[PDB]
RNA sequence: CAUGGCUCUGCCAACGCUACGGCUUGGCGGGCUGGCCUUUCCUCAAUAGGUGGUCAGCCGGUUCUGUCCUGCUUCGGCGAACACGUUACACGGUUCGGCAAAACGUCGAUUACUGAAAAUGGAAAGGCGGGGCCGACUU
RNA sequence: UGCCCAUCACCUUCUUG
RNA sequence: GGCAGGCUGGG
């Protein structure tokens, strides 16, 4: 869309900075993080243009994916990368473009 | 080993078991829904078998599975070494180290170092469905011990019945057994020291063909009354007939395969599977399953079903 | 419930199977990496199925935890380094198992 | 005991995947020794190797035929990736007597595919 | 035509590619992600026109949308600069006019 | 027609030579052109097992999508351009799977 | 390979890009993916065993197939269906002794014994085997 | 059955870099 | 096991 983007934008900045600081080991889970959460942005995206249903339940699923990477850095990633308020303070911005995507999933639906 | 064996549900649900039973049920089944329902989650399903056995609470489905087959390969991992050294060295059916090339060598070779005059060759009957299911477990039991592989022993085979289910890991050494009987009514009484018996056939080379005629009277007299197996398939002939045992005629000169049954069999199992036919194979199994009963057909019988996994009943 | 459940008991998968997937060495990285998207990913494969109950994401969620254990039996035999020791595949076994109890009783549920 | 159910137990997925399991613990191998240059080459051959085992079982579990078509795709790529990492590849990667072992094995993944494909479409 | 925003996009590429290549290590995922945006959006575009759907000139969309993304995620990504704000107003010129040739194509299929 | 994969094959057998030798710098744009050279055997796989018009189109985009990594690769600066020979002796290479593809896309079409 | 890694540094350069810091990228070191990352080698080659098909030597090879078939008897036999002398008719050591102590087996024995109970203790003596042993000669 | 070829587990030294 | 049909030779 522009303004799930936008609002998402705002968690990649968070959680990018959070991304990076995921030490060398894992690595890969940084990358495979990464590529959730700065390619969500193109699931967003994605579902802005075609905006058949399918293409915005997919950007929900990456979010949760987002959310789920959450959790993963916070805990499992096992120096937990995320610190669980770096976790709350992500978890309320993808909740913020969770809304969106709510919103804009209904919108849709109607 | 010292007798006893009073601990072996310990070693039949080890792990290091519980995995060799593993390898030993996937060996060849690996292309069976069995073994390919199993080994998705296998040692988790091996986890939660280990801690079936190890609990007393391992449960046969119906006529095997292939935890069913598992469960028996984890059994016959510590039973049968502590069965099969208590069968005399010319036994000759599903052993290790003393497999039937062993045997048409030990008969050939008995026939040779004492180069012997005659002999007699038996075949107990329907082996298989006729173990007594009762006085196997008399020697399946002066054997365990151990309260738990008994009763693991008793799942994988009921102590009832009359019929050791034919193509099981376990009536292999256990028939391997309820006819050792007749193996040690042979070498320990009757003083029979040349003899072979692979399962059902007891070749007996002797010199009286007289004393072999005796012989064989007390071994089907024996193996009547106390194991429950009626010989029939039974000849005394001179050294020079041949004796047909274990599809070798092992006459002291050579010996000649026999066949032409079994590979007729096989290419009848083989056809029938390849023909979309597979249940005529189920009568064709049943009637073979009867003129082979009275031969030595176990081993041969595990065979058949490792390659095609054909229940026969 | 369902994908919450499922999910949490799946993130146990990962909690075990993450560290194995990590140790991988870099010449096993393909098939570590492909581990990775496999373990990590189905968390995305479970999330999708209760975003829809639709059994057939649950099945695809299925089909994700049968890859996974594909992947603890290839990594095991992955020649050198074999990731997953046999313990380890037992013990993942046994947790993507968990994980392939409560799909199994989602997808009945959706049936 | 009941061995751990997964649902759709699907015999040819888990039958292809367990055949194919040999071409991967085959092919990885010799995947993992194409030297350290055709990494990018090797890279896309294990993603193309370990990764149709996901489209088996993607296959496998959501029977809808789209998946094994496209795990037939898979394997006729995998076949590709065999005569691309023999020929193609230049240090060597694999052996023409390993595409011999490949692809029989492929083959037999082949068959079971095939097999697998025609029992849905019937 | 695809031709057109393909030769228009080739200079996205060939200024965002350098600029791409800049993007440091330490933002080597965000970087190989924008390159894998930035090289395939080419891709994006050519399927869009060795075809027609208008669901794939969509996804050809949304792929300069995520390459737009890209541009401004990558600036101001942290600390180790990745893309210059002017680099984003340059590369987002040339996005730009190919996001133009992409929408005419939008229309002249609709 | 699977003497497009047999004509393609040649395609990659000489572009991966010069693939492999697109040095680390440009990795991405490598490891992207060798997923668009060595992935459009997939491309032309998936096409002959569906003979569906969208598979061969798809088939041509990755083609084009090739011949837009030829040209990239051109201008990727440094000693490591795939020369403008290769560029051309490989263009001819997928100029031979690209008419067989069209002669394929025609036989559907028609 | 212990993968053209490294979100990885030092150095030095310069595609380039700079927010002018750098970065990038290339050298160029170094560190790093498990002992010390030897081992574990993944290759391949290769020794000895199994399983099937075949040469008892230029007509067979090789399975796919279609079928066919497993007795008889005169009681001595015969047959087992051209792997055809069903056996390159000669041995594998199926060899020869010497043994059989031990270990092994088995039985004695889940007995004695211990202990309320053999209870997932527990023998033995002995007896019986050869499966075991020692030479010779060959393998 | 001995001469060997399919073929299956091994036993390696081989270096697969 | 054998007969036949293939298939692969024969000089």
């Amino acid at each position: 869309q522009m303004l799930i983007v936008e609002r998402y934008e705002r968690v990649i900045s968070y959680l990018y900075p959070i991304a990076q600081s995921i030490p060398r080991k894992h690595g890969v889970a940084r990358e495979m993080f990464l590529k959730c959460l700065l390619g969500q942005v193109e699931l967003f995206i994605v579902a802005g243009k075609s905006n058949q249903v399918s293409k915005l339940y997919a950007a929900d699923a990456g979010l949760a994916m987002l959310r789920f990477w959450l959790r993963f850095l916070a805990g499992i990633q096992k120096p937990h990368a995320m610190t669980p308020h770096q976790v709350e303070t992500a978890q309320v911005l993808i909740a913020e473009v969770g809304r969106i995507l709510g919103s804009w999933i209904a919108r849709v639906n109607r | 080993m010292g007798k006893r064996h009073r601990n072996l549900i310990d070693q039949i649900t080890t792990w290091e078991n519980l995995l060799d039973a593993y390898r030993k049920t996937s060996h060849g089944k690996r292309r069976t829904w069995g073994y390919l329902e199993f080994k998705e989650y296998d040692l988790a399903n091996l986890l939660a078998l280990q801690a079936e056995l190890k609990a007393g609470n391992y449960e046969r489905g119906p006529y095997l599975e292939f935890k069913d087959r598992l469960v028996q390969h984890a059994l016959c991992n510590i039973v049968a070494p502590i069965f099969e050294a208590g069968l005399l060295p010319y036994t000759y059916a599903c052993r290790p180290d003393k497999g039937t090339h062993a045997g048409v060598c030990h008969v050939q070779a008995e026939l040779r170092r004492t180069r012997a005059t005659h002999f007699l060759k038996s075949d107990f009957s329907k082996f298989f469905p006729s173990i007594d299911r009762a006085a196997l477990y008399a020697m399946i039991d002066k054997k365990i011990h151990c309260a738990a592989t008994r009763r693991l022993l008793r799942v994988v085979l009921p102590d009832e019945g009359v019929g050791i289910p034919i193509g099981s890991l376990t009536s292999q050494l256990f028939a391997n057994v309820y006819g050792g009987a007749v193996d040690r009514l042979l070498h320990d009484e009757l003083k029979q020291r040349h003899w072979a018996r692979y399962m059902d056939d007891i070749v007996v080379l002797g010199d009286d063909p007289e004393e072999l005629r005796a012989v064989f009277y007390r071994l089907r007299d024996f193996a009547s009354e106390r194991l429950g197996l009626k010989i029939s398939h039974w000849q005394v002939a001179p050294v020079s007939r041949g004796i047909n045992f274990l599809g070798y005629r092992i006459w002291p000169t050579h010996k000649l395969l026999r066949k032409s049954s079994v590979k007729r069999a096989k290419r009848k199992v083989a056809n029938f599977i390849k023909h979309g036919e597979d249940e005529s194979l189920q009568r064709f199994l049943a009637s073979w399953s009867g003129h082979a009963q009275w031969a030595d057909t176990h081993n041969l019988f595990t065979w058949m079903e490792e390659q095609y996994g054909i229940a026969c009943h």
